[PDB]
């Protein structure tokens, strides 16, 4: 029995979150409502006597508006309604509010139902938090979420995918305020914090797709696929399966890099898989196209050091260790010089599932890649020189102070964040 | 009159591109939506070895 | 009574340890309820070998899954021959572990390690004449390779003369699925090299290439692979359960194979293997099997023999033969390779010859060399250690449990200690 | 087994390639939408039974490529191959290589690797272009750069058409067909060429054909292109490979324009009273009329002649059609090659196309020859740069977008050394 359990916060990851369950639930036999007309599902789920069927996660968010769309809508005769924490209002987008003033309330109740969960687990394996970078409730409320478990509970690894703020667009001001906040402490107690960006989405959605103006709902599916298609080694047996536990060393090089990139490889329609061929030694590079990935930034200034290549559906192994030397012969993947080869496979036996009424095709493959690489720190260049030109003027400082924010300490994250950049800078140079 | 109007008339300019949906993508993939199209069987190899 | 005594560990050998018990059993007449659905007389009379007997006319094996994350001892619950077992020797806990060797030896394996070794010791204190153990793990992670020197250590404290006889998957050359493997691999050559005996070494790679090529399979799957490692499992046991001409126990394996306290590594191989087209076009001898016996391409863990000496070649036969031939032809490959074979021994090879070959074929055989040429596989992962340590990379995790680093040098002279040794006697 | 990729450019390039795909689908068993109701040459295969070619179509312009998106043919190709600009590049090698031309290059090559990457043994690049204006002179130009250095040395083979000795629809045309030479002078291995006039003229005594279209010159040429990749695809008692033409053909690595010929272009309604024995239509591709270029072969001499024969033929009533054009004195053959020829037969007769005016013939023979005698073809062409250039006619244009004045005269002094590389070897030595 390997369980998982799930928490929510924002409307970044709340809606994600939402994206998610039926992903879920669609992959087995279980209706909205709950009852399956099997020890595999206790991963992410529970049973009561009915034949009801219970999930395991928490929604919580301060303001009110997105977790009352579900509970009118129409998947509410599945969750838990204790689980359901509503709020007054919201946090001002506000570091001391969405911590320290109005996001201490709903704590000591959200951290007993983390609590009561466990308590009735056999084993437990990890957390799959769902938050965003640029928030003031989805970074101020998640770090208390973050430094409240770990330092009462202890040695359990945190796996939560959050949303990386662009280069170029954003829809805040107060945004490179906003990210060194919950950069300070997924440093801190995160083990395994991944990322992707609202940006790439829409231009696979241009090129492998077709489809034009790309809403809020497409950009939710594609990122429910890629968690499950690495959270579903957990309830689906396989030739070579890893745990949550074990993930938590062979990624991290040193304690800082622990912040990846992903990509599924055959996002594909109709028109084009009916033409296209799409076996195991070219949808094994497609992850490594500079198109098809989940960051707007050239890879080829940057040298992938640990990949993880996830399969799944119907393959068979000796068509992946032929191909992946098919990638370090070619010169353009420049890698790491002291690390291995450090390629990385895992093999099952469940094709992808298509969610009805979408653009994804009947692929009977697919690939999730989980690649760190040296080509982020470029990015984490751009998100202080967003930062410091605020900081020569001390401009909107003054809310942050009006809820229990110092001046000093926005430097000292500031210098955190010298520390790592300077990482990248000592890591990746060569060892001799 | 919504149908009508978003029905009749407005077919002939926004035909290529929709808000979430991809295409009229009938007219090009010689199939149907619950086939099976992926490169090719390995369970033919499976089959045959 | 030249028994062994069988565990499992690790996911790698969970599976071919599994595939053990299928290959044998087919060649003792044993149905998974446990009734002797064999027609010849020759399967039972050595069947406790490998088996206890169940009351009430049934028939059970001897072996103990165990490994520390539960999917896969489930898996195989549900699997082909699954309903074999003893249900109480399975101890398998939902808790998991992060292939960390740290908290496996000091913490979370101290916890389940005498509930591991209660039912070794409980198949063994009710035994005859015990004279062997068989532990199938590989060499990479932190619950395979980790768990195999926790599963040796406390036996050789008592037992004074019993030969232990692993089977290991080595690392391959080209391609890695696990980035913290040579960190984990040599860890354990500090506690096994001081006690196995034999560990059939198998690289992944050349197990593609055998299908690749005779075989002319394009996709070789899991299903494969273990059913070719499977034969030198049941390949070796044939003078501990059959009758035969040329008869030695794990211990005469040893006293002819061993010659100096730390180069015991055996190398498999099957010989009459061929693809579905060609079989009929290839007629098979004693001149012909010794030259799939002697090929450069039928071994299950690729090397050059050309880039070393053969110590101990041995050779195990199966079926009905002459034995001038067995000779005659055994010496003609000794002869004609006359450089690639040590100066300082005058015969380098040694035959054994059975009386009931495994089936398949009429004239089945098995290959086992313990060459000297095996020092590359040996360069290449000692090298992967210390250019990879001039930046002291994975230590934060062991050193929560006591993992100093004044071990962590002193291991990988241990395994350049090896390295040292075939140069000194290459040359001689 | 071994494999060709086929790109083509430029108006003249991709209205040759939907008459090719016409006739290399015909002569396979396949539908027109890629259904089939050997040839893994030029086809990959899904599971499902389609067929895909192997084509990266490009233009600059929509308006040739969308009649394949929405023609008969659109089921055929895969639709992230036909590569489309969004303005062309107004018969300007400025335009066609320096600037219009460096925001597509990323893809075309990227499409490149795509096909390449799964091909098991590769030999051909198929490279359809023309000497005529930007995209077809001036893309060609970058596109061969990238291909040579990236690939290094899988061989290439281009098919041009050439502006005529007078007869012409463009103004600026040697402007354009002087500054490619450029880029057919060093990377491209072979390059086939034909100009369109002589096409004209056999379309009018041979077949008896008035007005006629870019339809019927696009058959003709569908005709030697499949006479060249038979051979790749059809086993037969000489089969000739692509590696097998440049090191039979090209005396010295700055002459590579070998012209093309067909023996049997004869209509439907004289080809019944007339057997075509290989002793009579071997004699029909040294005619002076039959040539499918205007350049007179009884001016000069013949340096190399290659022959691909298919269909029902005896070899050697081959060997007795060679020695008799040897023997005759008109014929002038080059001093220092006693050997003069090259032979080549396949067994599969030539296949007709639907809308076609040629007759179904038992016989064809596909000719190539080395000639001495273009070099007066050339001696035309460096004049009506000449005329221009004394005053400096139309360089307006192409300065401003991206070119300096002195590299319109380096190209006519390295034309100038390609006439006299090719004269000096005229005289008979001694
Ligand atoms: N993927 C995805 N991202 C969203 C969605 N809605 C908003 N976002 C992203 O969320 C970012 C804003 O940061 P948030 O963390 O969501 O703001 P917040 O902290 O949650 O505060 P609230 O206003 O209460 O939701 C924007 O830049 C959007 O890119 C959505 O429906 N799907
Ligand atoms: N043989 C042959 N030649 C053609 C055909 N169509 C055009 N041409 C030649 O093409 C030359 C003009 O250059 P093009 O390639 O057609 O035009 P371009 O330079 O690509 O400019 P755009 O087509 O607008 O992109 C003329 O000199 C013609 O001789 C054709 O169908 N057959
Ligand atoms: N032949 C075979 N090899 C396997 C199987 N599962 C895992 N492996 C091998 O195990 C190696 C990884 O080391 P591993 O045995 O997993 O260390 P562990 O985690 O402690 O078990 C990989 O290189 C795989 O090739 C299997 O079912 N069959
Ligand atoms: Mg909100
Ligand atoms: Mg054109």
């Amino acid at each position: 029995m390997r369980e998982c359990i799930s928490v929510h916060v924002g409307q970044a990851g709340v809606q994600i979150g939402n994206a998610c369950w039926e992903l879920y639930c669609l992959e087995h036999g279980i209706q909205p409502d709950g009852q399956m007309p099997d020890d595999s599902f206790n991963t992410f789920f529970s049973e009561t006597g009915a034949g009801k069927h219970v999930p395991r996660a928490v929604f919580v968010d301060l303001e009110p508006t997105v977790i009352d769309e579900v509970r009118t809508g129409t998947y509410r005769q599945l969750f838990h309604p204790e689980q359901l924490i509503t709020g007054k209002e919201d946090a001002a987008n506000n570091y001391a509010r969405g911590h320290y003033t109005i996001g201490k309330e709903l704590i000591d109740l959200v951290l007993d139902r983390i609590r009561k969960l466990a308590d009735q687990c056999t084993g437990l394996q990890g957390f799959l938090i769902f938050h965003s970078f640029g928030g003031g409730t989805g970074s101020g409320f998640t770090s208390l979420l973050m430094e409240r478990l770990s330092v009462d509970y202890g040695k359990k690894s945190k796996l939560e995918f959050s949303i990386y703020p662009a280069p170029q667009v954003s829809t805040a001001v107060v945004e490179p305020y906003n990210s060194i906040l919950t950069t300070h402490t997924t440093l801190e107690h995160s083990d395994c914090a991944f990322m992707v960006d609202n940006e790439a989405i829409y231009d696979i959605c241009r090129r492998n797709l077709d489809i034009e103006r790309p809403t809020y709902t497409n950009l939710n599916r594609l990122i429910g696929q890629i968690v499950s298609s690495i959270t579903a080694s957990l309830r689906f047996d396989g030739a070579l399966n890893v745990d949550l536990t074990e993930f938590q060393t062979n990624l991290v090089p040193y304690p800082r890099i622990h912040f990846p990139l992903a990509t599924y490889a055959p996002v594909i329609s109709a028109e084009k898989a009916y033409h296209e061929q799409l076996s195991v030694a070219e949808i094994t590079n497609a992850c490594f196209e500079p198109a098809n990935q989940m960051v707007k930034c050239d890879p080829r200034h940057g040298k992938y050091m640990a990949c993880c290549l996830l399969y799944r559906g119907d393959v068979v192994p000796k068509d992946v260790n032929a191909a992946i030397a098919t990638i370090k012969t070619k010169r353009t993947i420049q890698f790491v010089d002291w690390c291995p080869t450090g390629f990385k496979v895992g093999i099952n036996y469940q094709p992808p599932t298509v969610v009805p009424g979408g653009d994804l095709a009947k692929v009977q493959r697919a690939v999730c890649m989980l690649s760190n690489t040296t080509a982020i720190a470029e990015a984490w260049a751009r998100l202080d020189h967003k930062f410091d030109l605020m900081y020569a003027k001390r401009a909107f400082v003054h809310w942050y102070v009006g809820e229990g924010m110092e001046e000093g300490e926005f430097s000292e994250a500031r210098e955190d964040m010298a520390a790592l950049e300077k990482d990248y800078e000592e890591v990746g140079m060569d060892s001799v | 009159q919504k149908m009508k109007d978003k029905k009749e008339s407005v077919y002939f300019s926004n035909q290529r591109a929709p808000l979430g949906k991809s295409h009229d993508q009938t007219p090009g993939l010689p199939k149907g939506l619950d086939i099976l199209n992926t490169t090719f069987g390995t369970a033919i190899v499976r089959e045959t070895s | 009574m030249r028994e062994i005594v069988h565990l499992q560990a690790g996911q790698c050998g969970n599976q071919i340890g599994a595939k053990f018990w299928e290959v044998i059993s087919d060649e003792h007449g044993i149905d998974p309820t446990g009734t002797y659905h064999g027609d010849s007389d020759l399967q039972l009379e050595r069947i406790n070998v490998y088996y206890n007997e169940a009351t009430g006319g049934k028939y059970v094996p001897r072996a103990v899954l165990v490994d520390l994350e539960p999917g896969t001892m489930d898996s195989v619950r549900s699997g082909p021959f699954g309903q074999i077992f003893r249900p109480d020797n399975f101890v398998f806990g939902q808790s998991g572990a992060g292939n960390n060797w740290a908290k496996g030896h000091y913490t979370e394996g101290a916890e389940l390690v005498d509930s591991v070794l209660d039912v070794v010791r409980k198949e063994a204190e009710s035994c005859d004449c015990l004279q062997g153990f068989q532990l199938t793990h590989s060499l990479g992670g932190g619950t395979g390779s980790g768990m195999g020197t926790l599963l040796i250590s406390k036996i050789r404290e008592e037992y004074p003369d019993r030969i232990m006889n692993t089977f290991s998957v080595v690392p391959s050359p080209k391609v890695s699925d696990t980035v913290v493997e040579p960190y984990n691999a040599t860890l354990s050559v500090h506690q096994l090299v001081e006690n196995t005996d034999e560990t059939y070494c198998i690289d992944n790679e050349a197990l593609y290439d055998i299908c690749f090529r005779t075989l002319k399979l394009t996709t070789p799957t899991y299903g494969d692979l273990n059913h070719l490692v499977s034969a030198t499992m049941s390949g070796v046991t044939t003078c501990l359960r059959f009758p035969g001409q040329l008869n030695a126990d794990l211990r005469k394996l040893a006293v002819n194979m061993v010659p100096f306290p730390r180069l015991h590594f055996f190398m498999p191989g099957f010989a009459p293997l061929t693809s579905r087209g060609s079989q009929q076009y290839r007629a098979l001898t004693v001149p012909e099997l010794t030259q799939q016996m002697f090929d450069a391409k039928n071994m299950m863990a690729a090397c050059d023999p050309r880039h070393g000496r053969y110590l101990t070649v041995a050779a195990v036969f199966r079926g009905r033969m002459s034995m001038k031939e067995v000779d005659e032809q055994m010496l003609n490959v000794q002869n004609k390779n006359s450089s690639y074979f040590v100066e300082w021994i005058p015969n380098n090879v040694k035959t054994a010859v059975c009386d009931i070959p495994p089936r398949g074929l009429k004239m089945s055989a098995t290959f086992i060399g313990n060459s000297t040429a095996i020092q590359e596989l040996f360069k290449r992962i000692s090298e992967q250690f210390t250019a990879m340590f001039r930046r002291k990379a994975f230590l934060h995790w062991y050193t929560g449990e006591g993992m100093d680093e004044m071990e962590f040098t002193e291991a990988e002279s241990n395994m350049n200690d090896l390295v040292s040794e075939y140069q000194q006697y290459q040359d001689a």
